[PDB]
């Protein structure tokens, strides 16, 4: 169909976060066999392989921001690949990896659809600047490069000269905030970005939150929706093998309801699955649950309803 | 559990030019490991923190490269205070494997051990035991042998050796195999020879005595 | 009272499912001492023992459906026993075992109360036919024998000739659906059966779902209600020792709220507790949690409110 | 500020409950470093040390009530200390320990604020009398000494002659009831005390329950609020190392939402954290989760919102 | 952990009529176990899948019964290609216990081993060891004994035996106890006798030599 | 794991006045432990349940104190039926450590063992073994020694001893070291002496025989 027409982009990338091991994100998810789990239902599955990311040894850092240039080269390569696969009319499934990849993901998606919107599901806002950071890790700084309102507030980071800020403060909705920096919360209150922390989800319920989210983004104008997802926004009871484990996250049922409502919009146009670290699994059972969680999220993004799904023909024959 | 293999096992260099060291990883660490300065009897000290970039007061000469399997550690301007066991250690994978050990020695020349066997004391015969101590002293390198001879019987297992550190002064070494016996097995024999085979020695030097001689 | 007047029926039965071990369902639950845990409050506890189920060695299968005749003999024996204990005016507590027992449970209940309704709480619809199955396991096929709308669509299965389809498509409400076959979802959309998957529960909340459930079943006419329950509909964090573990189930609090609202109706007339497998416990702790979960569900079915319960006399004496 | 001005009172006390080990409640929480976790945000942290509780060897019991006099001496010492630190205008952070300490906590708070209200978050009502008890443990009997309606119904317990009943039946709201005695439920229905068991929370959602709670207590008159908290009201998945583990408790997200709404009132005037037993941890991981849970509850009581918090200055500098 | 006890330990049958086999369970499996065909040096093969019903290309003769404690496996029409170790194995209980092993032999008659002791080579005396090898060959059944005699000293422990499979051709067996000694203990004695006791043998056959004879 | 140390290891008291006992904790139990009455060959019985308060039918004399580290157990009015191993045991900390053991004996006087060595039987020589049994009998206290002498050779390890309980009648004891030997080592010697050293003995009493005497 128009929905569940998939270009698969694997990015075995880790250089925007400290703990190496999310390079085996697409490796484990492909050996979890997301492709075959799509191929039952009417999915136009087409992988495009993994991207060859060069290793620049002289990736000289910024003041606090470390590894700018290899990350910028990675996201520029990924922006080309995402724009390429969205020329195909597919839905850009990109998965890594960490949030630094989402820069080029949203970039190449905005090259095709400049009118997009972002649902950034994450424990964090990841809205840090090079100035307002504490770690300098670019997986904590993807969003600030992509916001038009932080133009001039973004320093000239080596490797991100190609980056064009493509969305506005109204173009993005956060869901799942429970680990927010004072700089992050100050910027969030500064730009007036619509968000949904764990407080409002516990207040309204996940149905009312998803209702208000789709009313905010698609109630004005039906536009392509780029769900960019972090696994730590779900509770680490389900996803302990994530890079930034923060307790008190969303439930597995809640995330499945989110992705089912996104599929029932049908305006999903790009999916980003990051922070998948099998090396942070204390048991392989932890890895197994986390990977199955991410796969089931992706399947419910591409039509796997919990109520059941069938090919529209008679079965009583 | 990425195995870190340091390609120089040990090293000996009379103080001088580039004394570059090497460590290899079992996987791709990708510039995410560090270099260390475990001095003898001391706490280790950070040399390089991420494959380069010369951590926080390192003087002038301790660069390194890598990215991302086999890493280097350049000791370019040797400075003989820097004689210490060095360590690569991966970090960005759990669990966090160290390297093997990079004991940096001094390469003076190969010298001969001044070999001195010592009878056990009669005070040790008052203790009901006997430990025969065969010196090696003031030599280079540590590559030596001790073959105990008990009325010329090639014995071991009753013998514990003891390796000095390399001296700051004359860069030498000193060994002592300690042929700890019972008093009963001591009284069974007299000719207590100590066949010492070292590179500085031209011959396997057998230093001997008789039980009751000295 | 009229409520909490209990006939206890244990069925150490496994032949409708593959994994043997749910025969020790009534064994463990009785040695969990559900009787004594009823005997504090005003419960007319009366066990009727376990049923002697014959072992027919020549239980020749159907095409895909395996063991038809011993299962049919089991449910026919159980239909006689359920009709017997509902002649006593009691509430038919039946517990096994697997969903094949619920055939005879609803059968003997409909012999006494033909106007009943079924709340089938389960991860599955279990609405499979002999034709539309993938396993042929009759615990995946109990409901199809009991539906009047599938008359003719049910093949002549050896051992189920006594089975009369007793309820309509409007007579049953599913709660907890998260593992539905395409054949099952097609039949569910075909007959227009009222249901509540995990999507609508995450939307409305368990209170609104139970409100709409009792409005659908008892808002028209006050009729005897036969809650038939599966433990896998609750989340396997609470019940890992079930036969069909499917993640993302209902919470323990939600199931207790369901059973408390059912007790506050007072029209509960028959309870079925199936898929209790102590052999699938990886630890005995898993078995302990699962058994305590099922017992607490049964106690809240028979009056144990979380808010507290007391004999209606003065205690300040 | 006026809020988050803290007097810290540690009470290494256990003699109102059987299982010794909650004496290392303030020990572990202070070595968990709640102080430093307050000192980022604008907290006037001032510890007052631990209280020296005397060991009366001749603590002769009542009929069922055991250790009356050392517990009464403990709560009298604590009532003096709480009244002392509420003369300082601070917010009385008291933490132990068990519910017997909450007697003197509410006592010394009512010495300063006789118009207070109590939010007793607990799995239990703990409203038992010396007559209506089953254990006689005073951590099951704190509330009955503090209720004006049980005057005369309270026997003359040795060591509690100083105790003045200070609140009414309308002055207190229970949240989290799932283990209620028949005597407790009878007294609860007798006095008509407003409460919220797990049934009504599963019905209304935690947002509606907190809304109705603040409407009941502060909708009439803005008054100082003394949140007295038990960790067992949260689910033992998060807090297994509690003295009375009862399954089916509140979620960690729900408790954080409760404490965030309490901070957004700003009328929080005294906090009690009891039943912290590190010795009941089967693993140190259990202890770690439980302690981090209690600390995060306290931080969200003192301003740590999940949405994020910042000092009200510019960060884009 | 339901113990599966196979009531025939082994079986020997010259090819013919019903050769029915048996396995018992420690509990009630109730027709939920399978039958297997582990051939020697081969992967096992499914014979019966659920207590009957003759799985997927099994030829004509391999029925079985049970339901539900003691199960049968009927080898009715023997077909001597089917000589393999057979296995009951429960499945519908964890963990999934196998049976014991049902080595099906051939029952020709009881024959005598042609016993041949062999001195160690002088090449083994060049190795500083000695292994005396006492044959058994072309006999039936495997029920044999070897009693080594070292200047007529009943020894064991220095001897490893070796059991051939039953031949397809003549259904026989062959053994070799290998009295592996030191060369020193070899030189201590000459009369190296091998008392072989077998059913086909009328006597305990003592095959001997002298050190240096052959 | 709070270590419970009972300050009387054992006790002996001819029946009389206060026989108070003691147990110390490694931490502050604070009146949360109990006292027990493990009689010999019997189930233990509760004496005091929480540091005092005289549990449920205890007669008249078994008070105790504590609160909260070092606890007491007062046996005030001894009543010699109460001779049993006593136990403090903490409860309100996991895991729940017991005490050490408080064997209460009787303090009659120190008596001498009537020492009787016994040859092994010839029936034991028919068994191919030999066990020499040296009595001690009717003495006080248990503080004794046995030094076996095998043609006057101080041996042990081949000897297992055996301690009677203290008698109700005469409060005595009886020992038997059992010098279990081989028959071969038995035949090597005759003079089988048993040097018994006890406090009631003025001398180390050596009870002997010869192999074949009695
Ligand atoms: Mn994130
Ligand atoms: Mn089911
Ligand atoms: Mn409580």
């Amino acid at each position: 169909a128009k929905s569940r027409t998939i270009g698969i982009i694997g990015a075995p990338f880790s250089k925007g976060q400290p703990r190496g091991g999310v390079e085996e994100g697409p490796t484990v998810l492909r050996k979890a066999g997301l492709l075959e789990k799509l191929k039952e239902q009417e999915c136009d599955v087409k992988d495009y392989g993994d991207l060859p990311f060069a290793d620049i040894p002289n990736d000289s850092p910024f003041q606090i921001v470390k590894n700018p240039r290899s990350v910028g080269k990675a996201s520029e390569q990924l922006a080309g690949k995402v724009a390429e696969v969205k020329k195909n009319g597919r839905i850009s499934l990109v998965l890594g990896g960490d949030h630094s990849l989402a820069i080029g993901s949203i970039s190449g998606h905005a090259r095709v659809h400049p009118d997009l919107g972002v649902i950034w599901v994450d424990a964090h806002t990841d809205i840090n600047t090079p100035l307002t950071t504490t770690s300098g890790n670019l997986h904590g700084q993807p969003v600030s490069f992509l916001l038009k309102e932080l133009k001039g507030k973004i320093p000239d980071v080596p490797g991100f000269s190609w980056v064009t800020p493509c969305i506005s403060a109204k173009d993005i909705v956060y869901i799942g905030l429970r680990d927010v920096d004072p700089g992050e919360h100050y910027i969030l209150k500064t730009l007036g970005i619509k968000y949904f922390s764990m407080t409002e989800v516990d207040r309204l319920g996940i149905g009312k939150v998803m209702e208000e989210t789709l009313s905010y983004l698609l109630g004005r104008k039906k536009r392509p929706i780029h769900l960019s997802f972090d696994v730590d926004g779900l509770d680490p009871s389900f996803t302990p093998a994530t890079g930034t484990p923060v307790v008190g996250g969303l439930t597995y049922r809640e995330g499945l309801y989110i992705t089912e409502e996104i599929y029932k919009t049908g305006l999903l146009s790009g999916l980003d699955i990051m922070e998948v670290n099998p090396s942070l699994g204390k048991t392989p059972e932890e890895v197994t649950r986390t990977v199955n969680t991410a796969v089931a999220i992706t399947l419910a993004c591409f039509g796997l309803a919990r109520e059941g799904n069938h090919k529209p023909i008679d079965y009583l024959n | 559990e990425i195995v870190m293999t340091q390609s120089p096992a040990t090293l000996s260099l009379s103080p001088g030019e580039r004394a570059t060291l090497s460590c290899r990883a079992s996987q791709s660490v990708s510039s995410y490991l560090a270099w260390y300065q475990q001095k003898p009897g001391q706490a280790p000290r950070l040399l390089i923190y991420d494959a380069s970039n010369r951590a926080t007061g390192i003087p002038a000469r301790f660069s390194g490269s890598g990215s991302g399997t086999d890493f280097t550690l350049t000791i370019s301007s040797l400075e003989p205070e820097d004689f210490a066991v060095y360590y690569c250690q991966q970090h960005s994978l759990l669990p966090r494997t160290f390297g093997g050990g990079t004991k940096v020695e001094i390469k003076r020349t190969v010298a001969a051990p001044s070999v001195f066997i010592f009878p056990p004391s009669d005070e040790q015969l008052k203790s009901g035991t006997a430990s025969v101590v065969c010196l090696l002293n003031n030599f280079y390198p540590r590559e030596a042998k001790v073959q105990w001879k008990v009325d010329n019987a090639l014995q071991s297992g009753n013998s514990q050796e003891s390796v000095t550190e390399q001296d700051s002064k004359d860069s030498t070494y000193s060994l002592s195999s300690t042929l700890t016996l019972s008093k009963a097995d001591y009284e069974k024999h007299k000719v207590y020879a100590c066949e010492v085979t070292h590179q500085g020695l031209s011959s396997p030097v057998t230093k001997s005595f008789n039980r009751g001689e000295c």
